């Protein structure tokens, strides 16, 4: 199956620059073209350019100016690179095989979050959410995590190390105080926790920080 | 440029019935090579879009018999047949036959279901927070149907709306459900001048509304 693997920055400084390499693997650079496309809330999907097998380029002209994507065959690389970025540049940069004629190599990748900000790097703090000492206790017990203060987003939480998928909400991050907060929510049985251990881990990226929180009865 | 505008913004659709799609363009889309490039992706909630037709009308391999393109010119339409809760989320129309490439705004297919009260519990602050100076208390509003809710908290019996921040889950895919988040934020000084504090849900599925509380000198 094809993959298009990103790496690239999620937090360029206003007027910057935004470099991002895809990976590709799966068909070959030399008979395929590559997309580039955005997201965001405001303006929903934008398509930015297309690098064609032979090198040939086309762009958006709403962002000709400031846009540039090459490649390397041999390495099967493709980079996107977009200059003076401004907050309205925020949204998750995707590489992208679409607009298929014949072939099966269709494919979105995971996307790259940019965030267009002079605020600086935080790493979370993590709380475990336990129910209070008098609380009653139900069939299915509801625990969770609170994860406070970072910036930029994106972490990722899971449960006893990803085995724990199933009940499990992880709600929308909400910027507050110039730093995001959000929480995850897991039900389990009764019967399991406490006897059985749950852990949310919080991973935040552009800090480099796991982070462990054991949910321990109060 | 190519304006693709798609109807309708929202469709909400029962289990196993069909559901009808609409983008038209501004003007015709046919590549100099002569293809219609006009593709249609699901956008499941948490992932990335995903190509079900390309050409107008074909599936892509892989997708399920249940999707279907057709039209031409400046009309066309996606067609979902029995439809199942994994097929939510947002259906984009795209076109690539004239530079700049464009994709429609989108259309959000809910699915309906019976209607499923809220499961609410609350969380005081954690003994960790406290330590650092800080007391979030924090309720979970979960798998509940329709998606309109209200959330009020009382301290001592006051209502309080200021420090609240409030976040929603898009559609689960396995129970078509919903979900809230609500946390009441103070210093840890705020905390402990109080003792009773309570997460108000109210939804349509009860007359009253659904009641979490604790007291601060009881834990
Ligand atoms: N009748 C066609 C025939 O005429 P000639 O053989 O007499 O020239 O071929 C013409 C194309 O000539 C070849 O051009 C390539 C270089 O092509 C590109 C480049 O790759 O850099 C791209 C060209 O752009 C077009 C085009 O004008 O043909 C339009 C685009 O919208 C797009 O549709 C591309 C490709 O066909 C897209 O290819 C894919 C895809 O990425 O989706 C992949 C393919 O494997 C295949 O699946 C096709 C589908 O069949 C859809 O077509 O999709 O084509 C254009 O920008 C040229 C530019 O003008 C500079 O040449 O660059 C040459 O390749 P290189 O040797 O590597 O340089 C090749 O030598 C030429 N023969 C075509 O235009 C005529 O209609
Ligand atoms: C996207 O934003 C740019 C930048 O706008 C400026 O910087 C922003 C961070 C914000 O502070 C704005 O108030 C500023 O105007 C827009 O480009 C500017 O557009 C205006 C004309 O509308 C022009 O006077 C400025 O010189 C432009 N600056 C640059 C660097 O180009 C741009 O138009 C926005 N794009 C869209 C599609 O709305």
């Amino acid at each position: 199956q094809v993959q298009l693997q990103e790496s690239g920055p999620g937090l360029v400084q206003p007027s910057q620059s935004l470099s991002i390499t895809c990976t590709v693997s799966g068909f070959s650079l030399t008979t395929y073209g590559v997309h580039w496309v955005r997201q965001s809330p405001g303006k929903g999907l934008e398509w930015l350019g297309v690098i064609w097998s032979g090198g040939t380029t086309e762009y958006n002209a709403a962002f000709i100016s400031r846009l540039s994507i090459s490649k390397d065959n041999s390495k099967s690389q493709v980079f996107f690179k977009m200059n003076s970025l401004q907050t309205n540049d925020t949204a998750i940069y995707f590489c992208v095989r679409m607009r298929i004629t014949t072939d099966w190599f269709a494919y979105w990748g995971q996307g790259t979050l940019v965030t267009v900000s002079a605020a600086k790097t935080t790493p979370p703090s993590v709380y475990p959410l336990a129910p209070g000492s008098a609380a009653q206790t139900n069939s299915m017990v509801t625990l969770g995590c609170l994860v406070k203060g970072y910036f930029p987003e994106p972490v990722t939480v899971t449960w006893n190390s990803g085995s724990l998928s199933s009940g499990v909400h992880t709600f929308p991050a909400v910027l507050q105080s110039d730093l995001y907060t959000l929480s995850s929510s897991v039900t389990v049985p009764s019967s399991t926790w406490p006897s059985e251990t749950v852990t949310c881990n919080v991973a935040h990226p552009a800090s480099s920080t796991k982070v462990d929180k054991k949910i321990v009865p109060r | 440029d190519v304006l693709m505008t798609q109807t309708p913004l929202s469709l909400p659709v029962s289990l196993g019935d069909q559901a009808s799609i609409s983008c038209r363009s501004s003007q015709t889309i046919v590549h100099k090579n002569g293809n219609t490039y006009l593709e249609w992706y699901l956008q499941k909630p948490g992932q990335s879009p995903k190509l079900l037709i390309y050409k107008v009308s074909n599936r892509f391999s892989g997708v399920p018999d249940r999707f279907s393109g057709s039209g031409s010119g400046t009309d066309f339409t996606l067609k979902i047949s029995r439809v199942e809760a994994a097929d939510l989320g947002v259906y984009y129309c795209f076109q690539g036959s004239h530079v700049p490439y464009t994709f429609g705004g989108g259309t959000k297919l809910e699915i309906k279901r019976a209607d499923a009260a809220p499961t609410v519990s609350i969380f005081p602050p954690s003994s960790e927070q406290l330590t650092s100076g800080g007391a979030s208390v924090v309720c979970f509003l979960n798998n509940f149907y329709p998606k309109d809710i209200n959330v009020k908290w009382k301290i001592d019996g006051s209502e309080r709306q200021n420090g609240v921040l409030n976040s929603w889950t898009d559609q689960d895919s396995k129970d078509s459900t919903y979900s809230m988040s609500s946390t009441l934020t103070l210093t840890k000084d705020e905390y402990e001048r109080h003792n009773s504090y309570t997460c108000e849900a109210t939804h349509k599925t009860s007359t009253s509304p659904i009641v979490k509380s604790f007291n601060r000198n009881e834990c």
